[PDB]
């Protein structure tokens, strides 16, 4: 306001805008004789619930490929040792403060190779003096680090070797819009119809809020 | 089968954006806050010490 | 001390991140910084550099800054249908004493 001699005039404003997909449809559909039903040892209501799980499954798959895709690349090459692994964990948590990515409530998922090394003989939490206590040796415990709530994962999308992604909660989001299960007659034969539609989508809204290690794992 | 039925549909909430937390103004001196509420300069004095002489 | 440096002091090699060598378990499970050496460490993304380490070191008695006029206002725009909503702030800070400031990559950009 000095260097414009005690003048002002009004600037106009503007903004930015993601879009947000409901574009995955996912279903479930099997057939169950009345004849099976009253024949076999005992109940066969174990199929539905492995239908559901089947959905669950195909939905925490998704959301996990979204975050690895879509999520920005943490900089470094595969951990030789635990430190190192401690270190990725520490350097995706200084990656999101960078972005000035809220403190409270950031989540790191962690496959099982990425796991393994917070598990290992070189861990700060598998000896009793680098950690408080003997619970990470005696029962395996990962509590938290470095304030982030740490989780594992088999449905991230590489499985042999180490992949993980750190975020806050507030950075990606998902709908499911449909969420419907139903029992119908067959028409041709004596059997019950189970079948259950999933419908959703996701987006990381904002990318700088989730930073990901070995984006192109696979 | 529906072309222009199905809507698409805008938050009513804007995303604010993440900005640095601001730190310095609590960690300066702010004393000269209740002299500094009425001209445009304060004028700072220093003790200059009495030289030791053998 | 910006992110960068931060970073340091919650590495796999800090004091910090191993309940033996500090006091506690709280630096490694909360990432709780603390106090070292008497001096109280705070961490800010508004120092210049982002992307190499730097940090100042000070008394606050070293350096002052006042704020003198504080103000928002809203009007209707002349030129259009709008409001029009404009703030003011006066202000002015000196390193009051320049030997109770220390820089660590002063020239970092």
């Amino acid at each position: 306001y000095k260097a414009a001699g005690r003048q002002t005039s009004a600037d106009a404003i503007s903004d930015t805008g993601v879009d947000l997909l409901i574009d995955q449809e996912k279903s479930i559909d099997f057939l169950v004789d009345d004849i099976d039903r009253v024949q076999v040892a005992g109940s066969l209501e174990a199929y539905t619930r492995a239908g559901a799980t089947a959905l669950a499954t195909d939905t925490d798959k998704f959301i996990a490929d979204m975050l690895v895709d879509n999520g920005t690349a943490l900089t470094g090459s595969a951990p030789s040792d635990a430190d190192d692994a401690f270190d990725l964990i520490a350097s995706a948590l200084k990656e999101l403060t960078k972005a000035n990515v809220p403190n409270v409530g950031r989540v790191v998922v962690v496959n099982a190779e990425m796991a393994f090394w917070l598990r290992s003989s070189g861990s700060k939490l598998t000896s009793a003096d680098t950690s408080g206590d003997a619970a990470g040796l005696r029962a395996g415990t990962i509590g938290n680090l470095l304030g982030a709530r740490i989780v594992e994962s088999n449905n991230l999308r590489d499985t042999d070797d180490e992949q993980f992604v750190a975020f806050h909660p507030s950075a990606a989001a998902y709908v499911s819009q449909i969420d419907t299960v139903e029992a119908l007659r067959d028409q041709d034969s004596f059997s019950d119809r189970i079948r259950a539609l999933h419908v959703y989508g996701g987006k990381v809204v904002r990318p700088t809020g989730v930073v990901v290690f070995n984006k192109t794992g696979s | 089968a529906f072309n222009n039925f199905i809507p698409e549909l805008w938050s009513d909430m804007l995303l604010e954006e993440w900005t640095a937390q601001t730190v310095f103004a609590n960690l300066v001196n702010r004393e000269y806050e209740g002299i500094a509420s009425k001209g445009n300069v304060v004028h700072i004095a220093g003790v200059v010490a009495p030289t030791v002489k053998d």
